[PDB]
RNA sequence: CCCAUGUUAAUAGCUUCUUAGGAGAAUGACGUAGCAUGCUACGC
RNA sequence: GCGUAGCAUGCUACGUCAUUCUCCUAAGAAGCUA
């Protein structure tokens, strides 16, 4: 299941986004749901992965939001 | 069942059962029903009121558990939600989503959306020399698998900078981090 | 109502109940706390109390479970099962919990009253979680000794800012100072009602107690005031957050050519962005609270929080701070009850600035990328595991030194506590030393680190400065007065008082005393600032007047005085008490 | 049911009969005592399950007046809200060209759709792009329903307020579109 | 004999499940009254 | 042979207690459909 694996990512992922007040910059929740909508609708894995590049770069540029080096260190 | 009324029921039942096992005669054979039939009436009274008191336990029990773990997993849902995240993430094994990740543990994250499209902008914060070493190569930069055009690099001064000035022996003095204005390939 | 074993952290259900603080444990060490001491009431969901109409057993050795309550022996139905047994009190997760070996050290953390010496050093060796448990419990207690103060009734209003006081028969008298808070009452018939919070002080002349207010009620004869308690907030976050050596700098972007006064500080620089959290040791005066200006300067883009538990320390960093940082870019936090004033010149209340100040009570839950605790002498775990649970950030920097004073610990009566037990911290720096290390005091004339490099640094200090000539210390007996705890000393003001009109130059000399009352009885007939010990370290003066009230175990401690003598930065008069220490430095005679 | 008399006849009966199993009287008279005793039973039990059906059913009486109680206050606290709503929309108009427009119909009757039309004070024009913006409300003045707008204010989808030096042709992207530009009656 | 501190979620339909109340039924058991017959103790 | 008293057994009525069923209502959780 390689498709239907980021199909549920893009979920996992505006979730993630939704939470962190993503939702209240208007111009920028309009491009990840854009993203996260066109990753839904996908029927080829490459630009599914394009997409999700895309989308999770919004997630990766908020700098003390997350803690990336807190959350990759359990993997 | 055990309880004291089934005691009462099991001394009645033993005296009936024997007497009947005897079976002879006749009047103190009716008084035995009676005393076994009334034994057992008590005892059965007392057995519903044990499976009331069984049930009632029973439910409490299961509305307990409900509680107690919808108020946990309400409480916990932004961390459980990270943590799921990067488990898919990881799953996924992707080779572009592992590079922009092992970017962003260093410090080397965009300041804006990673665009699709070939020739537009991209910005990305670097923040130390080394870092800088991994990504840029002559004025080319790899990341997110892709290969990028290096346009402009400014300072933390906003000055802008050549791609000259950055050498192992000159970066002490530039003003990190770097602000890389790069355009797909 | 769910919970975690605090000594191996299991879960749980169970909280014991004698303990004050109710720590929630497992089953098999509930067993072992309940089967040892004395503390036989443990609280599950619901209590374990005997659910009969009219009967008071609550031992938990005694209780049984029945039908969906628990009853005593002579209440049990048939179908019961008893609680206390097998090892293992019964609550939620019986059979999911791991047992532990430290309930020989929970059982003396929680069953003991605090007042011995080794309390504290078994307080502070324990585990983490432990350390939390018995800091908490500690706080606690010296919030409920509080209660054992009298009670206070007005026999008359001798003036609008001049009560008089009578306070309860066979009860202490609590000290009047503005750490205490009372409550005003008017109980008669008739409004047994709160009139406001005031707090007192004892006026010079006659038993006059001048009370401060937050009201402007007028108060009557019958009004009777009550010491405010404050609930001890439970704390979770450790004492010392895990350390992690660094690779390279993280977070933190150095600077092009800082200045050339934290010119030979640049490897500690690199040091505290290397770790996670350093710990600075230093001598007095020898560039420990200038360090973390340094920091500030060394890396500009890095928004840094400066605490401290008393407000003179961080006034002293803010004072730092205005002399070297930007005033734009800077804050400093007040709470709102202030019952002292504080550092008014930066923008107060505005955690948003890059550079914020605070007591570590008082701090806001923010973030930061590096966290600068200063005198950590004064702090205990309680303080650390706040200013841990409040403020999340990148880096620690725990700045002060173990041979100051330390927090004053009210109800340790019976005995002494090595530094290596103020705090977590403070071991830390007497168990493997400290990670940065400067000492050579930049404050004091030489003539002060002469005679304060040989009553504790045992021959570790050199000055930059020579004997200045002005350090005057006289020996003069000082027949005492007592005030309630804390003696007053007038012939020692009355010397002083001679060495006012007699030397012009010393009217901007600050006043030093052991005790909170002689501190602010001299205001009245000098007029200089005033300031104690135990509040003025980390803060230096031009010109300092000390003067031991009394001869005891707390005017003559050697660090308190030590922290007393290491202010002066140019000038200073010591009027003595004890005889040996008068010997022991090296003064002019006077 | 146990401070009623009839517990009291069934347990001096019991009584009765312990002693008189104890005391050893004649069969007939034993037959006598266990008819006093089962009839003291079921007027026990009589009495028992009314005053058991009784307190159920003062208590179900108990509960549908606290239904009522709360339904009724609740009735006055919605009618309070009403009655506050409807008198701050009363001090909301614009009473003089509210009056002017009544009085100027030969019947008393305006349609709604222009009573804000004509005595609104305050112009929202909500604008998805530049090109309608361009068009609409280009400077600081500006015309809608046969009146002069003077542009107080401007702002973003994210409730951020926009200068008017902002909104050009190549600073159109970095807005946050829907621009939201309220304007006064002149 | 004492010193520091307070931070927005429509109308309608169907179905599954759980709980509570009431009615009715069915069986069993106890107790009271009434009846059917038999037996025994007394009178005629 | 009858009347009275008691005892047995069977039926009918009423009062209670347990089990089962059906239904009606109330309250809650959930799913699908237009
Ligand atoms: C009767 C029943 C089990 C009896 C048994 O079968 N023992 C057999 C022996 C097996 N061992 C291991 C228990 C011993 C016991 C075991 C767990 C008990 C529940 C929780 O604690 C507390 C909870 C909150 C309130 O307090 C009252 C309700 C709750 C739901 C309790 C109900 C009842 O009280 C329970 C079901
Ligand atoms: N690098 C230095 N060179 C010269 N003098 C210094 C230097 N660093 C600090 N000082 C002086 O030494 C004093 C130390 O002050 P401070 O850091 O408050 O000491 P402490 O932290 O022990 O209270 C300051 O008044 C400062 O003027
Ligand atoms: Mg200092
Ligand atoms: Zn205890
Ligand atoms: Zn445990
Ligand atoms: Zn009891």
């Amino acid at each position: 299941s390689k498709m239907s694996d980021v199909k549920c990512t893009s979920v996992v992922l505006l979730s993630v986004l939704q939470q962190l007040r993503v939702e209240s910059s208007s111009k920028l929740w309009a491009q990840c749901v854009q993203l996260h909508n066109d990753i839904l609708l996908a029927k080829d894995t490459t630009e599914a992965f394009e997409k999700m590049v895309s989308l999770l770069s919004v997630l990766l540029s908020m700098q003390g939001a997350v803690d990336i080096n807190k959350l990759c260190e359990e993997m | 069942s055990s309880l004291p009324s089934y005691a009462a029921f099991a001394t009645a039942q033993e005296a009936y059962e024997q007497a009947v096992a005897n079976g002879d005669s006749e009047v103190v054979l009716k008084k035995l029903k009676k005393s076994l039939n009334v034994a057992k009436s008590e005892f059965d009274r007392d057995a519903a009121m044990q499976r009331k008191l069984e049930k009632m336990a029973d439910q409490a029990m299961t509305q307990m558990y409900k509680q107690a773990r919808s108020e946990d997993k309400r409480a916990k849902v932004t961390s459980a939600m990270q943590t799921m995240l990067f488990t898919m993430l990881r799953k996924l094994d992707n080779d572009a989503l592992n590079n922009i990740i092992n970017n962003a543990r260093d410090g080397c994250v965009p300041l804006n959306i990673i665009p699709l499209t070939t020739a537009a902008k991209l910005m990305v914060v670097i923040p130390d020399y080394n870092t800088y070493k991994n990504t840029c190569d002559g004025t080319t930069f790899t990341y997110a698998s892709a290969l990028w055009e290096i346009q402009q690099v400014v300072d933390a001064d906003s000055k802008i900078v050549q791609l000259s000035e950055i050498s192992m022996d000159n970066s002490p003095n530039l003003a990190w981090p770097l602000i890389v204005t790069a355009l797909r390939a | 109502a769910v919970g975690a074993c605090v000594l191996c952290n299991s879960q749980t259900s169970l909280r014991c109940g004698a303990c004050i603080r109710r720590p929630f444990l497992c089953c098999k060490c509930c067993y072992d706390h309940v089967i040892s001491t004395s503390h036989k009431l443990v609280l599950s969901v619901n209590p374990y109390v005997c659910n009969a109409p009219g009967c008071d057993v609550t031992d938990v050795t005694q209780l049984y479970l029945g039908g969906m309550s628990y009853y005593c022996k002579s209440h049990k139905p048939p179908i019961s099962f008893p609680l206390c047994a097998n090892g293992q009190v019964f609550g939620l997760y019986k059979n999911t919990c791991v047992g532990s070996d430290n309930v020989t050290d929970f059982n003396a953390i929680a069953t003991c009253d605090w007042t011995n010496a080794g309390d504290y050093i078994l307080a502070n060796t324990c585990t983490e979680r432990l350390k939390l448990f018995a800091a908490e419990t500690l706080k606690a207690t010296e919030e409920t000794f509080k209660l054992s103060y009298g009670i206070a009734t007005v026999r008359e209003v001798l003036s609008d800012r001049e009560l008089h006081l009578s306070w309860e028969v066979g009860k202490p008298r609590p000290p009047l100072n503005r750490n205490y808070v009372f409550t005003g009452y008017r109980v008669t018939k008739n409004s047994k009602v709160q009139i406001g919070e005031y707090t007192f002080e004892k006026g010079d002349y006659g038993d006059a107690v001048v009370y401060r207010g937050t009201t402007t009620y007028k108060l009557n004869v019958g009004d009777y005031f009550v010491l405010t308690s404050h609930t001890v907030m439970p704390l979770s976050a450790p004492t010392l957050v895990p350390q992690e050596h660094y690779v390279r700098i993280t977070g933190l972007y150095p600077t092009l050519n800082i200045s050339d006064e934290f010119s030979s500080n640049v490897a500690n620089y690199q040091k505290v962005g290397m770790q996670k959290y350093s710990t600075l040791q230093g001598p007095p005066g020898t560039g420990k609270s200038h360090f973390a200006i340094g920091l500030a300067l060394y890396y500009p883009s890095a928004r840094i929080v400066y605490t401290a538990c008393s407000h003179a320390a961080v006034d002293a960093l803010c004072e730092k701070a205005l002399k070297y940082l930007p005033i734009d870019k800077c804050s400093r936090i007040i709470p709102a009850r202030a019952r002292v004033e504080c550092f008014d010149k930066f923008k107060v209340n505005s955690t948003l600035e890059q550079y914020v100040f605070c007591t570590v009570n008082a701090l806001p839950e923010t973030t930061a990328d590096i966290v600068v605790f200063d005198e950590i002498s004064m702090a205990t775990n309680y303080d650390l595991s706040v200013v841990n649970a409040r403020l999340r950030a990148k880096h620690y920097v725990y700045i002060g030194d173990p041979a100051q004073l330390p927090a004053p610990r009210t109800l340790l009566t019976k005995g002494t506590l090595e530094p290596e037990y103020f705090n977590s911290v403070c071991r830390l720096m007497k168990t493997i030393g400290p990670d940065m290390f400067l000492g050579t005091c930049r404050r004091c004339p030489a003539e002060i680190v002469d005679t304060v490099s040989a009553l504790v640094y045992d021959n570790k200090l050199k000055a930059h400065k020579d004997k200045s000539a002005q350090c005057f210390k006289m020996f003069y007996k000082g027949v005492i007065t007592h005030d309630v705890s804390s003696a007053i000393n007038r012939p020692q003001i009355g010397v002083v008082r001679e060495f006012l009109t007699r030397n012009p130059a010393w009217r901007k000399a600050v006043f030093i005393s052991p005790y909170n009352s002689q501190n602010a009885v001299a205001s009245k007939i000098l007029g200089l600032p005033t300031q104690t010990v135990d509040s003025s370290q980390g803060s230096e003066y031009d010109y300092v007047i000390f003067t031991q009230t009394t001869e005891t175990a707390h005017s003559c401690n050697v660090n308190r005085f030590n922290v007393a003598i290491t202010r002066a930065k140019v000038g200073i008069l010591c009027i003595m008490s004890d005889r040996d220490l008068y010997d022991k430095l090296q003064f002019t005679s006077l």
